[PDB]
RNA sequence: AGGAGUGGAGCCUGCGGCUUAAUUUGACUCAACACGGGAAACCUCACCCGGCCCGGACACGGACAGGAUUGACAGAUUGAUAGCUCUUUCUCGAUUCCGUGGGUGGUGGUGCAUGGCCGUUCUUAGUUGGUGGAGCGAUUUGUCUGGUUAAUUCCGAUAACGA
RNA sequence: CAGCCACCCGAGAUUGAGCAAUAACAGGUCUGUGAUGCCCUUAGAUGUCCGGGGCUGCACGCGCGCUACACUGACUGGCUCAGCGUGUGCCUACCCUACGCCGGCAGGCGCGGGUAACCCGUUGAACCCCAUUCGUGAUGGGGAUCGGGGAUUGCAAUUAUUCCCCAUGAACGAGGAAUUCCCAGUAAGUGCGGGUCAUAAGCUUGCGUUGAUUAAGUCCCUGCCCUUUGUACACACCGCCCGU
């Protein structure tokens, strides 16, 4: 599961908030 | 025993198409690029282009003998009449079929599609290609399917040059979720000789032979020792 | 299905003698392009082949109206356990190597 | 202020309105309606007056030299040289069968899960990076006042330059 | 400047099509495809077997189709005409066709040629013409059914296949509301060939043949695009929204 790909695909869906959190984990210590 | 020339040409085309589909569905994992049937007096020699050749021949030429035998017993040739070889392809990076298979087998294990698509695109560009674009359409989780496309370089779409400057490959990737179809298009570079790209240039490209630097005195004077 | 045991042993010596084959799915039609004139009815031979390759223990692949087969050693083991024919009688397919 | 040929005057089809075996799937404006290259007796008819030869790699049940297979005109069948007649105890002969589904699958659903193909928005001239300007920013310039072209075609102009 | 108009010259002076930009649509296709992800009926499997009702009705509920108005329409058969193309075994049992039985020719049977620029065929029941004709238009001029001559041979055809003649007289000469297509070899007339197929076409895809009135314009209707402007619209005017 690519965190960046998940963000680019469904940031605007029901899972946008959790997908944003997973993206921030991959990039930095977010 | 005999059929007209139209029927004969059509039958030859059908034979080529079915042979290509057969050794596409058999050894897509073996880097198979395409088939080329060569006429030879009372003979039909077949050449297979593949990125991996140790795996199409295998140990002791097992796979070759098996699939040659089945092609023999299938396509109505007389006993021991079909002999196919397997030679490497000089242009592996900018063959659409090979890169489509490479993507399908990077994705079949289960992997992020962006990394694989960018790797394939980077490898085609570093293979000297003039331009590429990869489209992967299908399911990415959810109630809807998306299509994401990766382009780099320059590419043409219309006119006749697209027939001999762009090679296209459409392949299906079967995941447990469903099917995603990939589409690899490569714009071959212009190269005289070598069969790496088309011989003719783009019809809208006009060339001029370039002069060289000329810094000369006013009048030529002979010099002797 | 609906297959007699004499035709079963007939198709079984056919599988023993050939090993690597090509075929086409034909059932109703009474003459066959490449697997006819075998002194055995076409329908029962083809249905026995269907049993062989679709019972649930040897895989297949159906495309372009033709059949190409990889006969696994699990099927060979099943045959040896049932009919008690040892593999010491090697198939003659190991020539022209 | 043009017209010509129109669907109404000379070779039946598509699908809904629309008695029971008749108005039978997919397609609800352009972007459905001789369209699925679909010219329906029948193999492709599901609206159909009617049937038979029937399926299970397994989860559990009924138990072996008999637990039935398209397969007879004249007493008939519901059109039918179909044994289906509440009929012979002719006939491959262990083939199979019933209750629930994955299965060797179903022209079985879902095209609001998809791929691939098409069709269309949209036959028009449209569209987008990089670097550089502007704006806090969404974004904008480039991609334009004009003239010109079928054309974002070119001339030219010019915080845009190269593509 | 880009270019525009006209004119010589010229075979030809915006000349048929094909291909065709990301974002698009919950557009169609799961009934083209062991291309493809499973909630899930039934034994009356959406298997077979020249087998078998319809739909080939007529108060039309609609849509695509089958059709020319006069000396121009068609006959004297009195001169060499067109194609575009198709045509016979993996499957497979199904191809295109050149004389006589003879009523008056496709043709029920013998017969050869052609896997084809070789045969059909310089395309075998066709121009649009014409000493069968209209003297001013219901006559000879273009057919309301519907009957016989031998039927290509497809069990069935009627519950879709299969010829011209007796001249038996049909608003017999520019068409509710609404409208579809079209600018030169357009339209329209006309036949022919491919696909489907058993030479099965009223369908479609192509091809020639006769041959063209009107227009070289506009943004009025329907829309589209390159701007400026307004917006309380963004599911985007089929929007949003006010009132007992």
């Amino acid at each position: 599961t690519d965190p960046i790909d998940d963000f680019q695909v469904n940031w605007n869906t029901k899972h946008g908030s959790g997908v944003t959190r997973e993206l921030m984990r991959e990039l930095n210590g977010g | 025993v005999q059929i007209s020339k139209k029927r004969k040409f059509v039958a030859d085309g059908i034979f080529k198409a079915e042979l290509n589909e057969f050794l596409t569905r058999e050894l897509a994992e073996d880097g198979y690029s395409g088939v080329e049937v060569r006429v030879t007096p009372t003979r039909t020699e077949i050449i297979i282009l593949a990125t991996r050749t140790q795996n199409v021949l295998g140990e002791k030429g097992r796979r070759i003998r098996e699939l040659t035998a089945v092609v023999q017993k299938r396509f109505g040739f007389p006993e021991g009449s079909v002999e196919l070889y397997a030679e490497k392809v000089a242009t592996r990076g900018l063959c659409a079929i090979a890169q489509a298979e490479s993507l399908r087998y990077k994705l079949l294990g289960g992997l992020a599609v962006r990394r694989a698509c960018y790797g394939v695109l980077r490898f085609i560009m570093e293979s000297g290609a003039k331009g590429c674009e990869v489209v992967v359409s299908g399911k990415l989780r959810g109630q809807r399917a998306k299509s994401m496309k990766f382009v780099d370089g320059l590419m043409i779409h219309s006119g006749d040059p697209v027939n001999y400057y762009v090679d296209t490959a459409v392949r299906h990737v079967l995941l447990r979720q469903g099917v995603l179809g990939i589409k690899v298009k490569i714009m071959l570079p212009w190269d005289p000789t070598g069969k790496i790209g088309p011989k003719k240039p783009l019809p809208d490209h006009v060339s001029i032979v370039e002069p060289k630097d000329e810094i000369l005195p006013t009048t030529p004077i002979s010099e002797q020792k | 299905m609906l297959m007699p045991k004499k035709n079963r042993i007939a198709i079984y010596e056919l599988l023993f003698k050939e090993g690597v084959m090509v075929a086409k799915k034909d059932v109703h039609m009474p003459k066959h392009p490449e697997l006819a004139d075998k002194n055995v009815p076409n329908l029962h031979v083809m249905k026995a082949m269907q049993s062989l390759k679709s019972r649930g223990y040897v895989k297949e692949q159906f495309a372009w109206r033709h059949f190409y087969w990889y006969l696994t050693n699990e099927g060979i083991q099943y045959l040896r356990d049932y009919l008690h024919l040892p593999p010491e009688i090697v198939p003659a397919t190991l020539r022209r190597s």
